[PDB]
């Protein structure tokens, strides 16, 4: 009658069923048929229910608690790569829905916890797996794989970063995203992305490069939400805002954001009541409007310089950095008028 | 520009 009993009893199960799962493994000898050594089923050993039942513990912060003195971070993240390595990707439904519920508590654990994320980076098979998920059918299954490599890519330690870059994630996401169809998977790969784009050049190179990138974000800076949310262009936006530091160098991507009507989008965010999505484009404007006399010329004929003008004196330390910027650009750079 | 991040969170849908 241990306080944490219930607890106990989920995370040795789910320890248990990985123990079956490397035994099978290293039971593969000559004369071990599959009548002798067969492939472990997670049905067989409750699991569904057994991650079903982490996940909503994993929601309350005193059982994230309990969950951390128990190394539930590790086991959970374990179960979630045997199963994803045995089956690969498939389409089973109790398969798909386990692996939601232990991404999920994986999600939940990493949540502001730097330890955590740390771990999960370091489980180098593990993150070999979550990427891999990106491309499964289900895009329930995404959405959550992408809301766990989002937890990891905020505050990356310099080991975690590298990770996320050598199992490949940014390339992972940004195709991800190009397929999706439903706006909570959306939702949660941009996230993501967003974070990562952050990270170093190389990423923003790598989105940058990604066929057909940038139009699709240029995309994103005017969807249509059916709920009644701005994420979308916030976090493309954001992702857009990242990714400009590179563009601005890069002829054919500039080419790219005009042929998508770019900087006029941008000029109409100005005028958004999401501060996220006005300082967003006050970053993207501040690169494009550098070093470039044509796009210098288009923002001073879309009347850019008097939008601008009526952001430097904002509250908003990016909006007003990020104006002022702008602005400076433009001012000094005036056509012949 | 400083790049900007969308954070983290809890699980949500």
């Amino acid at each position: 009658h241990h306080h944490h009993h219930h607890m106990l009893h989920l995370l040795e199960q789910i320890r248990a069923y990985c123990e079956t799962c490397w035994e099978w493994q290293e039971a593969h000898e000559p004369g071990m048929d599959q009548d002798k050594n067969p492939m472990p089923a997670p049905v067989e050993h409750q699991i569904c229910p057994a991650v079903c039942v982490l996940m909503k513990l994993s929601f309350d912060e005193e059982h994230r608690h309990a969950m951390n003195e128990l190394g539930g971070l590790q086991a959970i993240a374990e179960l979630l790569q045997v199963d994803c390595e045995m089956y690969g990707l498939t389409n089973d439904h109790y398969s798909i829905t386990l692996r939601r519920y232990a991404g999920m508590a994986l999600t939940n654990l990493t949540f502001g916890d730097v330890a955590n994320k740390a771990t999960l980076c370091s489980m180098k098979g593990c993150m070999r797996a979550l990427v891999a998920q990106l491309k499964s059918e289900s895009e329930d299954l995404q959405q959550v794989i992408a809301s766990v490599l989002r937890n990891l890519s905020w505050r990356a330690d310099v080991n975690s970063k590298k990770t996320l870059r050598e199992v490949g994630s940014v390339k992972a996401l940004m195709e991800c995203a190009l397929e999706v169809k439903k706006e909570s998977t959306l939702k949660s790969v941009l996230s993501a992305l967003w974070n990562l784009s952050a990270h170093c050049t190389e990423n923003k190179a790598d989105i940058c490069a990604v066929d057909g990138a940038l139009a699709f974000l240029v995309g994103t800076l005017t969807y249509r939400s059916q709920t009644n949310t701005l994420a979308i262009i916030e976090s493309g936006g954001g992702i857009l805002r990242n990714v400009s530091s590179l563009i601005a160098t890069n002829e054919d991507h500039r080419q790219i954001l005009r042929e998508n009507n770019c900087l006029q989008t941008l000029l109409q965010h100005l005028k958004s009541h999401s501060l996220t999505i006005v300082s967003n484009a006050c970053g993207t404007l501040w690169n494009l409007s550098a070093r470039n006399p044509k796009d210098q010329e288009a923002l001073w004929d879309m009347g850019a310089v008097s939008m601008l003008k009526n952001l430097i004196h904002s509250k908003h330390k990016m909006i007003a950095m990020g104006s002022a910027a702008a602005l400076r650009n433009l001012m000094a750079n005036r056509p012949a008028k | 520009p400083r790049d900007s991040y969308s954070g983290d969170a809890l699980y949500e849908f």
